[PDB]
RNA sequence: GAUGUCAUACUUAUC
């Protein structure tokens, strides 16, 4: 099983490793042993489906600060903290007209997401690790 | 685990109160 | 200053395909695609040298949202 | 191999005064590197456009006269 | 005696045809005038090589024959392939018994179909100009596009359906072209939705 | 790539 001998379009034999031509079949079998051929051979989804949804009504407490939202949530009994994310109003269940604003939505596993519309372009930062906190003892989550 | 939970939550159920 | 580096391209993309993709934003004077001669496969990066530095900067700024074969193509100054 | 370097014109010193007096080990290699990115970057500093008239140009004083003549 | 390439380029009116080997000839001005003539043809590139212009495509694979449509539309190729496949399985006794009592009528498709394919169904081939010479890599260099138009392969790779409605038709660099403006290297380029009507200019670009 | 020995194969409606 030699992977270098091939057949050309003229009924001949071709060695692709040394790139040599051979007319008869007896010259291809005698070209495997030699000084050139030996030198050429030597050189070469589950978490989303299991999410329970009863959707209770959350209670948020917005307040204009100066240098913040205080949403009271019940006990979730899990290590997963509730996460906030900024989304656009272009995607919706009914797609109503004139939607050109953004919404910061906070979501948790045993509760429904609560969204606040932001008409301004940029007045704060919606990052999770940068400006949010969640006290597990008092079940209070805040974000500024 | 928080990144897996954040990437699997529904972001289309918006509720404005 | 007239050459911009394009990265994040698949190995199945060809140099006339990259030239036709770059010609929609401006005429490219030269296109270099570094590829290994042993295997005959591209390295996923290329260099497009335009006729001017401002056209190359506009091509780099106008190609920050181009996706080829599911992979987003990034354009940087070089 | 010495035979493949003597038959193909390799190991022959050639001087390119345009690209910082660089060295080239072949006439065909110099002719291929003349139409390359390095020679274009070396000629772009003097202000000469990359054309076919300055293909065999080596000295900067001759390339400047060829650019001023056109 | 032999001048350099710089003096030969400065003396000739067309220095683009001046090469490095023309400076060591017996007539540089005559060779420069002959190389820059109107209807002259250049010399082949294999005059200075060492492979005799035919020893390069040794290990490369090539197709045997490309038959035209007028010859393939007569059914002679499939009949010849069937006859070759029938003759390749016959032994020496079957080949020697068919020489004394041959079976007439191997194919015999028609007589007028060949005349219709050679006189009525004749197609002109793809010829070329007399100045376009042939080289070793000329058969593989097929890369030798327009601004504002995209091919089917580029649209399949980028995932952009070509439609007459110019809302989803342009590539997603149209928003950057709307925010930043037209390309500075093409002042006459018009794209639909920015400087051209959308249902009118359905070609996603116009060079006017 | 060249050399000098060997073998294979091809061309000129050559005899």
């Amino acid at each position: 099983k030699d992977p270098y001998f091939m057949k050309n379009h003229l009924g001949s034999y071709e060695c692709k490793l040394c790139l040599t031509l051979h007319n008869n079949e007896g010259s291809y079998l005698a070209h495997t042993q030699g000084k050139k051929h030996q030198t050429n051979l030597a050189r070469r989804v589950e978490v989303k489906k299991f999410v329970k949804i009863g959707r209770p009504g959350y209670k948020v407490t917005k307040q204009r600060d100066s240098e913040l939202f205080q949403i009271d949530y019940p006990e979730i009994a899990e290590g997963i903290m509730p996460r906030h994310r900024f989304m656009s109003a272009y995607e919706q269940r009914i797609e109503p007209p004139d939607r050109r604003w953004q919404y910061l939505l906070m979501a948790a596993e045993p509760y429904e997401t609560i969204a606040f519309k932001v008409p301004s372009r940029e007045i704060d930062k919606a990052e999770g690790k940068f400006w949010t906190h969640w006290n597990r003892e008092t079940k209070q989550f805040f974000l500024q | 685990k928080e990144r897996v939970a954040y990437a699997q939550i529904d972001w289309h159920d918006f509720v404005v109160v | 200053d007239a050459t911009v580096y394009v990265g994040g391209l698949d190995e199945k993309v060809s140099e006339p395909l990259l030239w036709e993709l770059f010609l929609q934003a401006g005429p490219v004077v030269n296109t270099h695609m570094p590829k290994d001669r042993v295997t005959g496969q591209h390295q996923g990066y290329g260099f497009v040298e335009f006729l001017s530095e401002e056209d190359a900067d506009y091509a780099i700024k106008i190609m920050n949202m181009i996706k080829l074969y599911g992979k987003p193509i990034r354009v940087n100054k070089a | 191999p010495y035979w493949l370097y003597k038959l193909h014109g390799l190991n022959i010193n050639y001087n390119c005064e345009i690209c910082g007096n660089y060295t080239y080990r072949g006439p065909k290699a110099f002719q291929r590197h003349f139409a390359e990115w390095r020679h274009a970057h070396g000629m772009r500093c003097l202000g000469i456009p990359n054309t076919a008239h300055f293909a065999n140009v080596t000295q900067i004083e001759d390339a400047v006269s060829l650019w001023a003549k056109l | 005696n032999r001048f350099t390439v710089a003096e030969l380029k400065q003396l000739v009116a067309r220095p683009d045809v001046v090469e490095m080997h023309d400076v060591t000839a017996q007539d540089p001005k005559l060779l420069v005038h002959l190389k820059a003539t109107r209807n002259s043809v250049p010399v082949p590139r294999h005059w200075c090589f060492k492979r005799k212009y035919l020893q390069g495509k040794r290990g490369i694979e090539k197709p045997p024959f490309e038959l035209p449509d007028f010859i393939k539309r007569t059914g002679i190729q499939e009949m010849r392939e069937a006859l070759q496949e029938k003759e390749e399985q016959k032994t020496m006794k079957s080949k020697m018994r068919e020489k004394v009592r041959p079976k007439m009528g191997k194919i015999d498709i028609d007589y007028q179909k060949l005349h219709d394919a050679f006189f009525k169904w004749q197609t002109k081939p793809k010829l070329t100009i007399h100045g376009d010479l042939y080289y070793e890599g000329k058969e593989f260099e097929t890369r030798l596009k327009k601004p504002g138009d995209l091919s089917d392969e580029l649209r399949i790779s980028l995932g952009m359906p070509v439609g007459p409605n110019a809302h989803k038709v342009p590539p997603p660099w149209l928003i950057a072209m709307q925010r930043y403006g037209p390309p500075p290297s093409y002042p006459n380029l018009k794209i639909p939705g920015l400087n051209s009507p959308i249902p009118e200019s359905c070609s996603f670009g116009y060079h006017a």
